[PDB]
RNA sequence: ACCUCGAUGUCGACUCAUCUCAUCCUCGAGCUGAAGCAGGUUCGAAGGGUUCGGCUGUUCGCCGAUUAAAGAGAUACGUGAGUUGGGUUCAAACCGUCGUGAGACAGGUUGGUCCCUAUCUAUUGUGCCCGUAGGAAGAUUGAAGAGUGUUGCUUCUAGUACGAGAGGACCGAAGCGAGGACACCUCUUAUGCUCCAGUUGUAGCGCCAGCUGCACCGCUGGGUAGUAACGUGUCUAUUAGAUAAACGCUGAAAGCAUCUAAGUGUGAAACUAUCUCAAAGAUUAAUCUUCCCAUUUCGCAAGAAAGUAAGAGCCGUCAAAGACGAUGACGUUGAUAGGUUACAGGUGUAAGCAUAGUGAUAUGUUGAGCUGAGUAAUACUAAUUGCUCGAGGACU
RNA sequence: AGCGAAAUUCCUAGUCGGGUAAAUUCCGUCCCGCUUGAAUGGUGUAACCAUCUCUUGACUGUCUCGGCUAUAGACUCGGUG
RNA sequence: CAAGGAACUCUGCAAAUUAACCCCGUAAGUUAGCGAGAAGGGGUGCUUAUGUAAAAGUAAGCCGCAGUGAAGAACGAGGGG
């Protein structure tokens, strides 16, 4: 449809209390207008998307390439530029508001780079099961199980393509839906957001509006202090 | 599990053929003739140009 | 810009409490809930003994256990969170901030009290 | 595994650290592997910050952190320490020791470096 | 963190100590129980005078988890002993008398019958 | 009676599962000796799933309990160059029998050794050179696929229809779920070995106190960042198209009639999508944008010779990275890492002084003291007074 | 005579009671016992077995359900190989 | 290492559980020797004093979360062959 996305930074993650008394586990995401780099139209490029440019940066200091270009466009130099579809309601070079863009307590799905686990197991990147270890049942309890399908030339003789096994873990631009919008700060340009947000402290977070129940807005209240002494 | 064939020449040349070392690092320095590399102490008794030790 | 880290705390600053009363892990303390029943709002007195009071922040929570029916019951409590009232009638003198042996020395209920 | 080499865990290390620590403020000067510089280089910096003060309680903390030498005992040391290089580093705040990355070692090409200090 | 064959007290009154799990309700392996669950019971501990045998099968409420559980308020309840009261097959228990006070984290699964009669309503 | 016995190692147990349907449930349809409910029946139908415990070496099999169900086969009676040999099939020993005798039992009985430094392909991750056609830097379309397509209970409609009476739905809606996968360590845990606290002796610091070497980090209680789940959030819905079986309208041959022949539809947990991954070595070599410049002047066709004004690489600091590689940031105008300072937070009233007690000990000093990784300012230190590749667009 | 599904019993996992929610194993019993049986000995038999088996209190990462701390490797670097 | 606690399994293999000293109590069987550390409980510290050749032990006060505070210390019972 027409689909907003915001950019911002995991500072955070801590619980904030909600009314009807429930505690609700919040990370907090620094984020920062950002800037229009480019409109792809459904005319000029076959597609209507929008590359936001964020993560400013001195002008010091930018690619040369890159940042001769955004002198030229007469923009501002950040360090990350990515594509967002269907968000084509504004112009070029244009500061973003998130409040313009979701309301403080609808539903919303998160894109992020999920945090490095480097040379994992496959017992911990499948997430399988270990038997017994008694009677002593030999030195080798850490394996991919039975790669044996079948022997000779004649049932299967290999083995298959696509096949479960360990490698690097993690540093993946993943994308979880219905995470509550919780909070917003104006005044610091930052959200509270309810669930548990991919990836480590300082990563890149895409914010998107949910793809499955964006009319669906129900706002969440805020659980004030009892506070009297 | 053990080695089946030999193999050639050429295909364990090919193997060997990322046993290659590149190029090292190196570096200038002006107050001792000597061309020591980067992040280096010199052997003038200096690092870089500092001096901070004995000659040797 | 560059995070701080401060502002974690800084977007904490809409549900705080400022009787902040300060107690110690083996104070002798009742801990009042205001819990809707469905209308009624009441008050549930829970009275016992701090085992541990650790956190950060908002995150600091606490323990209080009791002995009920001759069932020793004990129940976590979150200081920031609403409908919460503490009240402490005797101020202990433990010697650490946390009693694990509290939870099995059920023995000599009444603790020292500090000067 | 069954009977094999004891290691050289971190106890090791750290005891290594406070050998070091006490020959460089015996002489000023150490080379070794740059690996455990690195390492020693913050608890040398937190022994200087810990030797400005010089109060009985500061003398009894530190006591726990030095070791017995030829050229001075654990007091000369001491009192040499707090009597001269003390006021000598109390103006600048930290970066009192450099590193100096050395060429390998003969015998296993170990990345060698010197740790020193001056005024 | 109460499974199959734990063998968990009873704080009702009746004439057993101590009864085994069989199976918890629910999807294949559960292999959990928690406040408010309902499961089926082996006597494995009964005096021969209570209103009930061992080898019995019957229907148990489990009440008390020394491991506890968390409250969706963020209340954490923790007990110190494992305890199920006994039903017959319904929403009513089979003992006459409740040894403890019992939460209110399994109120709303119903079983009001129970919570009537409780020392004290957590 | 065979390619194989100059060797194709098995029964089972644990792990890995996959595919298929002669479908068990979940999906749909039709008939009934289908009042309802519960059904039986035949097919389309392979997306997901289909239990636990006792005994047997036993797979199997029997029994009990539970869900909607505890389906069936194949892959060398799959699965040791993934673990075990419980049985089984070395001698050893007995029981019952047989042979007179060595012995044997397709009888039981007790234990009774499972080798491997990975060459290649396949296969899971990550790099090196080149290509992608002047060089460099970003953003892409999507070529191709892959993951994923579980599901129960309660309530309302409603004890309503139906049914006469007991009994008792269908449709839809809401809530509660479980299980597995994804994510994080703020709530509960543990771990957290150069963090804190209490505490033991021994050998010493000459001695008292206080300390360190040793004792699993000496023991014990924890715990900063972090790590993991047993901690908490999401997910299974909904929907379009082609639809299978199936239900159809018109409508002939066959003047009736007919879902099919032309035309016109509905309709499946399956399929093409919509959820997620990923990407032009997609040689199918693509697209868009940006930057660099043509430093007089040659060669078998143009820059022998100044090889960039752009960038990258070598080297160092490192972390949100991270076996190495490689990723990202910083490289003196640098807060990138360390240190200083302060703070958060954790541990928990430090040493010592004074008072009381003969001594242990109690109180004030003191929530003091300390604190690897949490936060901030700080060039104080380390990132250099460094080197290399690196442009004239080969051609339509 | 004695013992008698036993180190013996194919049928057999024989029956029975206990055991066990649920036990082709176990305990005693039933005596037509395939092929038991009295120094190629038979039955009770005290104690004992690095003897075998079953149950039981406690006990635990055997398991439920795996994870972290340090090393020696596994990885890298230099020498050798 | 939070909880369960043999449920995994041919079977508690292994591991954990028990330990050393002093004080209570210890049964069946028994061939009188054993069983017996049976089965099971309490304490082990600091200071002063009572205490002896030395103690052990006891009284008062002192707390730690815990006082063979570290070290090394049988798990046990029943049935059957």
């Amino acid at each position: 449809m027409e689909i907003r996305g915001i950019f911002g930074v995991k500072v955070g993650m801590s619980q904030v209390f909600t009314t009807n008394n429930e505690r609700l586990p919040i990370t907090v995401i620094y984020c920062e207008p950002n800037q229009v780099a480019g409109v792809k139209t459904e005319a000029k490029d076959k597609y209507s998307a929008t590359l936001l440019s964020f993560d400013t940066v001195e002008n010091k200091k930018l690619n040369k390439p890159q940042q001769g270009f955004f002198e030229k466009n007469n923009l501002k130099p950040t360090k990350h530029l990515q594509e967002i579809r269907n968000m084509t309601g504004f112009e070029m070079g244009q500061q973003i508001t998130p409040q313009n863009l979701f309301q403080v307590g609808e539903y919303v799905d998160v894109s992020a780079i999920s945090k490095g686990r480097g040379f994992t197991g496959a017992i911990k990147r499948w997430n399988f099961k270990i038997g017994p270890l008694g009677h002593g049942a030999g030195y080798p309890h850490r394996f991919q199980g039975s790669v044996q399908a079948g022997r000779g030339g004649a049932s299967a003789q290999r083995v298959f393509k696509g096949k479960k096994m360990s490698g690097h873990y993690g540093h993946e631009k993943v994308t979880v839906q219905n995470l509550r919008i919780v909070g917003f700060d104006e005044a610091n340009m930052l959200v509270l957001v309810s669930g548990a947000i991919a990836g480590p402290e300082g990563g890149v977070v895409l914010i998107r509006t949910a793809k499955k129940k964006p009319g669906v807005v129900k706002p969440i209240e805020l659980a004030v202090q009892t506070e009297k002494a | 599990a053990v080695q089946q064939r030999r193999s050639s020449k050429h295909r364990r040349d090919k193997r060997r053929s990322h046993d290659a070392l590149t190029a090292q690092a190196l570096s200038v320095c002006q107050k001792c003739g000597k061309k020591k590399l980067f992040h280096r102490v010199c052997s003038c008794g200096m690092y870089g140009d500092l001096r901070v030790k004995k000659a040797y | 810009k560059i995070n701080k880290q401060a502002l974690i705390d800084l977007v904490e600053q809409k549900q705080l409490k400022a009787y902040v009363p300060e107690f110690s892990a083996g104070d002798e303390v009742n801990v009042a809930i205001k819990l809707k029943e469905k209308e009624k709002v009441r008050i549930q007195n829970f009275t016992g003994t701090v085992l541990r009071r650790r956190g950060k922040g908002i995150s600091e929570t606490f323990i209080v256990r009791k002995t009920t029916d001759g069932i020793p019951i004990e129940k976590n409590f979150q200081i920031h969170n609403p409908n919460i009232s503490i009240e402490l009638k005797r101020r202990g003198k433990v010697r650490r901030a946390y009693i694990s042996y509290m939870r099995e020395r059920s023995g000599k209920a009444a603790k020292i009290k500090e000067r | 595994s069954y009977i094999n080499k004891p290691g050289k865990t971190s106890a090791w290390r750290v005891m290594t650290v406070r050998q070091q620590v006490s020959a460089v403020l015996a002489y000023g000067k150490i080379e070794t592997t740059l690996k455990k510089a690195k390492n020693t280089q913050k608890r040398l910096d937190k022994l200087i910050t810990l030797a400005k003060v010089d109060n009985f309680n500061n003398r009894r903390q530190v006591k726990k952190w030095l070791l017995n030498t030829n050229l001075f005992d654990v007091d000369q040391l001491m009192d040499h320490l707090f009597s001269k290089v003390a006021p000598k580093y109390e103006k600048t705040p930290g970066g009192y020791s450099r590193v100096l990355k050395l060429g390998p070692r003969r015998g296993d090409a170990t990345e060698m470096a010197i740790l020193q200090l001056t005024d | 963190m109460v499974s199959f064959m734990t063998r968990l007290n009873v704080a009702d009154n009746t004439g057993a100590k101590q009864v085994g799990i069989i199976k918890v309700l629910g999807s294949t392996r559960k292999r959990y129980a928690f406040l408010g669950d309902v499961v089926v019971v082996s006597v494995k501990d009964a005096i021969p005078s209570g209103m009930v045998k061992k080898g019995q099968v019957l229907r148990a409420v489990i009440v008390r988890t020394k491991k506890g559980q968390q409250r969706k308020d963020g209340t954490h309840l923790k007990f110190d002993d494992n305890a199920c009261v006994l039903i017959k097959e319904d929403k009513s228990p089979r003992g006459t008398r409740i040894f403890g006070p019992v939460a209110r984290e399994l109120r709303e699964r119903g079983y009001n019958k129970i919570l009537s009669l409780a020392v004290e309503v957590v």
